[PDB]
RNA sequence: UAGGAGGGCGCGGCGGCCGAUGCAAAACCCGGGGCGCGAGCCCGGGCGGAGCGGCCGUCGGUGCAGAUCUUGGUGGUAGUA
RNA sequence: GGCCGGUACCCGCGCGCCGAAAGGCGUGCCCCUCGGGGCACUGCGCUGCAACGCCCUGCGGGCUCUCCAUCCGACCCGUCUUGAAACACGGACCAAGGAGUCUGACAUGCGUGCGAGUCGACGGGUUCUGAAACCUGGGAUGCGCAAGGAAGCUGACGAGC
RNA sequence: AAAUUGCCGGGAGGGAAGCGGAUGGGGGCCGGCGAUGCGCCCCGGC
């Protein structure tokens, strides 16, 4: 007998191999395994560990954004280990290279005819396989729609969550706990 | 060009020398060992012989 | 046909685990079924009755599979798949699977004996 | 291969035609491969007959005495199936059959991998072709 | 091709930088094997000259008409003696903290008013003294395991201790030794780097844990004689 | 009910089950609607196939009226207008929507 | 797939996962939302604020064509033009936009412009959408 | 224990792949030999006399010792009342 | 004396001799100065401890199978229960059937496709084994891209630490 | 097929039997239950 928690086994978990039996994804992680072994690079480390993730934790990024981080950074090649979007809400786009899971058919033409190229893992692993002159990035998590209801319960105070409502309107919770004058406010 | 010298070299567990009763492993732990024991030991001979 | 390994094939239990209360019914199988009582004797595990199989009980990954004869088992239904243990014949053993014909075995024991493979069913259906 | 032999071997590691898998999916799995041009019919990727540009085989011949073929892949005609295999038929003894497969596999740097498994097979191959001709003399069991 | 021959460049390469890395490695074991050999040549010396400093001093006072007081010890060797049932909450995270998470575990303690305080509220449980130098030195030898990289590293060779010290001039099993024993000002890291001796169940037996060792029991202190205790817990 | 989750609506508290419609027989109504089109196709051969001519005209309602779709007929006037009698207009293939106004 | 379900790994265990002491009756709360401002009142008045009561004023047959007012916002007008048509300009010459043949009643003023002048011409217009025009050069041409 | 999850074993189909079978398939019986910690599997012998298995994907009316469970059979009571 | 282990690394062996062998044998510097002791220059390689038995178709060896004896253990399972071996309830035994499934809505998590889009799901044209498959529309059908108000209505002018 | 019954052969029994762990004594059954082959050599031809 040993005064330990659970014996010392870890409770926590993470993933070590994608869910996803993508056979271009297991190859990646492959390569990256060799790479995060023998180069000991944590840029490695981070782009392994990020293609263990799902695809509500690879939310996608687009130019929109990009741009913004790319603005005044052209020499350094843009890592997004997830997806890129495009943003018709920019005009124009520094010729720029960035690395990604996907590129949506329109954001790759984009890219394109602005002039920059459009990278996959592996030719980023060509160029810079330790990292040399590379922005990693991510997209915003948070920003989900799903989030938008997540935290303390929508009907305690100081709570901004969105309540599971089955259509908007006047009838659909708006009455007794939303304002004084049908009992109180929240 | 930018990976590290690979290395094949496997260390086990090395096997167990008795700490205190081996002679070649408690040499290597504190070499100081047989030159303690050679004093006492040449400090017992004049203490015995001379009576 | 001479065994590979090379270390003495250890058994922390040879009995069976045969399933509680199987011996004062018929009805119940011989095969072991975990006791989900909440006041079993088996299940709170009582010195005197029925030991259940825990982890513990494993056999060493080395030695495991490995028949009496030394070599892990590996079941054959014709010559197409024979012929593909010979470089494996000081470590498996073909067995001709127990539904083919005593002419198929005649052909697959005299391949076998030309190819060096342990086989421990030569002398069947004979 | 058209595509590589990583993906290829990603994409059949776990089912083809030539896979005999027995005893289950558990700690007791037996896997064999049985494409002709797997030398010792290990499932993995090293010798994979499928995955690999280049392969190496050692097989007896037909129904002739004491010849044994040599077969490798000719990389460069890989999309021609017909013309797929370089197949070598040798009927020399052992030691000329040796040097000549040292020659084939090791010395010219087309797979240094399997230098001794082809050569073990080899060896597998020539004995069986000899006691098909002799007999059982030998219980081959000390 | 070129292909290999590349290969085999930086192969040669590394095969002469490792030859070269071997050659420096054994001078460096060479010179490093005599200062070992010093540093214990000096730590026994003192420790025969503590040992008769002491009964100097003790026999002067005597002399000059007064008595001396001895020293009170800087350590303590502290051994659980209760197991992990029925405790108190507060003594369970008292044993947590004291490194005595099974019973028959030995821990060494800096003496002070905040830890020996910490003893009190658990005495029950543990058996707890004064350690000498053979108590300390053959725990050390015989079952001396450090605590390297969260894992427990067997003390076989004087090398693990150039992984887990050697920012602090500890780099034999003897500086170890001396380091601990006369409380050093690297004592926290040359513990925290030991791992909780694991001792033998008491040869001979033991007396009734139930008591204190003054009431004829076993817990609490036994000043000089967790010393006697040890050769039959060791 | 328990954990956050919509407030249910299930309106499967009738006898449900006796007036479930499946749909296994819409192949069916393709096939039989195609071989329909086939049998009268040929017998209002040559007249076009997909019947007499409709008119362009707006839709009602904010929501669709700027989208364009084919009515129902041709008004009397636009009959008149375009010099096309009345009773003869649905003779020959011209849809006639006596219900309709010019505005 | 039914090979999944979980009720398959609780085979054998005798409660099939749902407790000895409490067991699995029928509808031991009530069926639905059987008491909501009863003893679901927590539930109800945690997770769902507002749900009981009347708030606003009736509306006697509704149609929702009558509230029909698709909207853009500014920031995506420019995608509306092709790059032809965006090259065949200059400073005083812009091109005119009729979202109405894009489906879009309303244009509403949420984000930046290039500094391009562009002429839109929409039913409804924002003040704001007005104000980042005309900054930028634009003009409004309502119709209908 | 209540409970949760992972990996597997097993039954019956479907889309594929590899096979067995009148020189004996399925089933069932055995003081037969084994493998696995275990679910279970493999082989031997007998009866049997025409079908059957393995692997991958996938699907399901899929695993029994209880429910004074349902149908059918059989006991002790008993050669007794 | 007990138990375990028997070596690719720590040990050990060869590259000299004497010695069956344990093993002994060189040179130079420090120490006592007797006896001898300490230190030193150090390199290539190789590197699974042995001796002898017993039996080998035997009346042999060993077996996880069967019966029996003996020592130790050992209350009858499922269950409701703080508590069951209970003088709590069900169960005489066997065989077969036998209990979280289907559908709708929603939600989290995960996978796939696309991604300010996304759905072809009602229809249409095709469809030479086919209730399949493939094509088609959508310029606004569902959801999403704008929200706040009861409503009239208004509807995000561009972020720093 | 089992429950269940009979006959034959074996086994054991001082107010239960059955089951777990030890071997021991009976059985019954296992030749992959357990080997005879490697190197060196000389012919005698293959
Ligand atoms: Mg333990
Ligand atoms: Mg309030
Ligand atoms: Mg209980
Ligand atoms: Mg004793
Ligand atoms: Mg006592
Ligand atoms: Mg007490
Ligand atoms: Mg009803
Ligand atoms: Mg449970
Ligand atoms: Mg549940
Ligand atoms: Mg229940
Ligand atoms: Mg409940
Ligand atoms: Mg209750
Ligand atoms: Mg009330
Ligand atoms: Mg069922
Ligand atoms: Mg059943
Ligand atoms: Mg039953
Ligand atoms: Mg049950
Ligand atoms: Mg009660
Ligand atoms: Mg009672
Ligand atoms: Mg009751
Ligand atoms: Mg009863
Ligand atoms: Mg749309
Ligand atoms: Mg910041
Ligand atoms: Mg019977
Ligand atoms: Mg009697
Ligand atoms: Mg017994
Ligand atoms: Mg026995």
């Amino acid at each position: 007998g040993i005064d330990l928690v659970a014996g010392g086994r870890n409770k926590r978990t993470k993933r070590t191999a994608p869910k996803s039996d993508d056979v271009y994804l297991k190859l990646l992680v492959k390569l990256y395994r060799f790479l995060v072994r023998r180069t000991k690079s944590q840029f490695n480390a981070v782009i392994l560990k990020r293609l263990f993730m799902s695809k509500t934790n690879r939310p996608p990024l687009s130019m929109r954004r990009l741009v913004r981080f790319m603005e005044g950074k052209e020499d350094k090649i843009a890592v997004i280990v997830g997806t890129i979007t495009d943003d018709q809400r920019v005009y124009e786009i520094p010729a720029m290279k960035v690395a990604a899971l996907r590129f949506t058919e329109t954001a790759r033409a984009r890219i394109v005819n602005a002039g920059g190229e459009c990278l996959t893992f592996d030719q980023l692993a060509l160029r810079a396989p330790l990292g040399q002159n590379t922005l990693l990035l991510r997209g915003p998590k948070n920003a989900r729609e799903a989030v938008r209801h997540f935290g303390k319960a929508p009907g305690v105070p100081h709570s901004h969550t969105k309540p599971y409502v089955r259509s908007k309107g006047r009838k659909f919770e708006k009455a007794r706990g939303r304002r004084n004058s049908r009992g109180f406010k929240v | 060009s930018v990976v590290k010298p690979i290395n094949k070299e496997v260390k086990r567990r090395e096997a167990r020398k008795n700490p205190l009763k081996n002679a070649a492993a408690v040499l290597k732990l504190n070499p100081y060992f047989g030159t303690a024991r050679r004093m006492a030991v040449l400090a017992e001979a004049a203490r015995v012989k001379a009576r | 046909a001479v065994p590979l390994l090379t270390r003495k094939i250890v058994k922390k239990r040879v009995k069976h685990f045969k399933r509680a209360h199987s011996d004062r019914y018929i009805g119940l199988k011989q095969s072991w079924r975990r006791p989900k009582g909440i006041d079993s004797r088996v299940r709170r595990k009582f010195k005197g009755c029925t030991l259940m199989p825990n982890i513990g009980y494993g056999s060493d990954k080395k030695t495991r599979h490995y028949l009496p004869n030394k070599f892990k088992k590996f079941v054959v239904h014709n010559v197409s798949e024979l012929e593909l243990l010979m470089m494996h014949n000081r470590t498996y053993c073909a067995e001709i699977a127990h539904n083919v014909s005593t002419k198929k075995r005649k052909d697959i024991v005299e391949r076998a004996a030309q190819l060096d493979i342990v086989v421990t069913n030569k002398l069947a259906r004979l | 291969t058209t595509v590589p032999g990583s993906l290829v071997w990603e994409l059949v590691k776990k089912n083809n035609c030539f896979l005999i898998k027995q005893f289950g999916n558990s700690n007791a799995k037996v896997q064999f491969s049985k494409e002709p041009n797997n030398l010792y019919n290990v499932h993995s990727y090293k010798f994979s007959g499928l995955a690999n540009s280049k392969t190496v085989a050692v097989q007896p011949s037909a129904g002739e005495d004491k010849a044994v073929v040599l077969s490798t892949t000719k990389t460069k005609k890989q999309n021609t199936p017909a013309k797929l295999q370089h197949k070598t038929l040798m009927r020399k003894e052992f030691r000329k059959m040796a040097k000549s497969v040292k020659n084939q596999v090791c010395d010219n740097y087309y797979r240094p991998d399997l230098t001794k498994p082809a050569l073990a097979r080899l060896s597998a191959v020539y004995r069986s072709l000899q006691v098909s001709k002799s007999g059982i003399k030998k219980k081959n069991r000390q | 091709p070129e292909k290999v021959i590349l290969k085999r460049r930086r192969e040669e390469v590394w095969a002469a930088e490792k030859k070269q890395k071997v050659a420096a490695e054994k001078i460096k074991a060479a010179e490093n094997t005599k200062v070992i050999y010093a540093r214990a040549e000096q730590y026994a010396g003192e420790y025969e000259a503590q040992d008769k400093e002491l009964v100097q001093l003790k026999r002067e006072a005597r002399m000059k008409g007064g008595f001396y007081v001895s020293p009170e010890a800087k350590l303590l060797f502290v051994v659980r003696i209760r197991g992990i049932n029925a405790m108190h909450p507060k003594t369970k995270k008292i044993l947590q903290l004291l490194r005595l998470r099974q019973i028959f575990n030995g821990v060494f303690l800096k003496v002070n008013k905040a830890t020996i305080n910490m003893l009190r509220r658990v005495e029950p449980y543990v058996a707890y003294g004064y350690p000498n130098l053979k108590s300390v030195r053959e725990l050390i030898y015989k079952r001396g395991y450090g605590k390297l990289n969260k894992q427990r590293i067997p003390l076989a060779n004087n090398k693990v201790i150039e992984e887990g010290l050697g920012k602090h001039n500890i780099i034999c099993i003897e500086d170890l030794v001396h380091e601990i024993l006369t409380v050093g000002p690297h004592f926290k890291e040359a513990n925290n780097f030991l791992w909780p001796f694991k001792l033998k169940a008491p040869l001979g037996g033991l007396k009734k844990k139930r008591n204190h060792y003054v009431e004829g029991g076993d817990a609490g202190n036994r000043e000089n004689y967790i010393n006697q205790l040890v050769r039959r817990m060791n | 009910v328990k954990h956050n989750n919509v407030i249910p609506n299930g309106h499967f508290k009738k006898h449900w089950q006796n007036y479930v419609k499946t749909w296994f027989n819409q192949p069916a109504r393709k096939q039989r609607r195609r071989i329909a089109r086939q049998k009268k196709a040929v017998k209002i051969f040559p007249r076009p196939t997909s019947g007499p001519l409709r008119p362009i005209v707006q839709c009602q309602t904010r929501k669709y009226n700027m989208k364009a779709r084919a009515g129902r007929g041709f008004t009397l006037e636009e009959l008149k207008s375009a010099g096309i009698p009345k009773k003869l207009a649905p003779t020959i293939g011209i849809s006639v929507d006596h219900r309709r106004k010019n505005r | 797939t039914t090979r999944f379900k979980k009720n398959r790994k609780k085979r054998g265990h005798v409660s099939a996962g749902h407790g000895r002491v409490g067991k699995h009756r029928k509808h031991p709360g009530g069926r639905g939302n059987a008491g909501g401002m009863h003893h679901h009142r927590i539930l109800f008045d945690k997770y769902h604020p507002g749900y009981f009561g009347k708030v606003g004023m009736r509306y006697f047959h509704k149609l929702s064509n009558r509230f029909y007012t698709p909207t853009v916002n500014v920031e995506r007008l420019w995608s509306m033009v092709p790059s032809d048509k965006a090259a065949e300009a200059g400073g005083d010459k812009a091109p005119v936009v009729d979202v109405s043949q894009f489906g879009y009643f309303k244009v509403l003023g949420k984000g930046m412009l290039p500094e391009k002048p562009i002429v839109v011409k929409a039913k409804l217009i924002s003040k704001i959408a007005e104000k980042k025009i005309k900054a930028a050069g634009g003009a409004v041409v309502l119709v209908a």
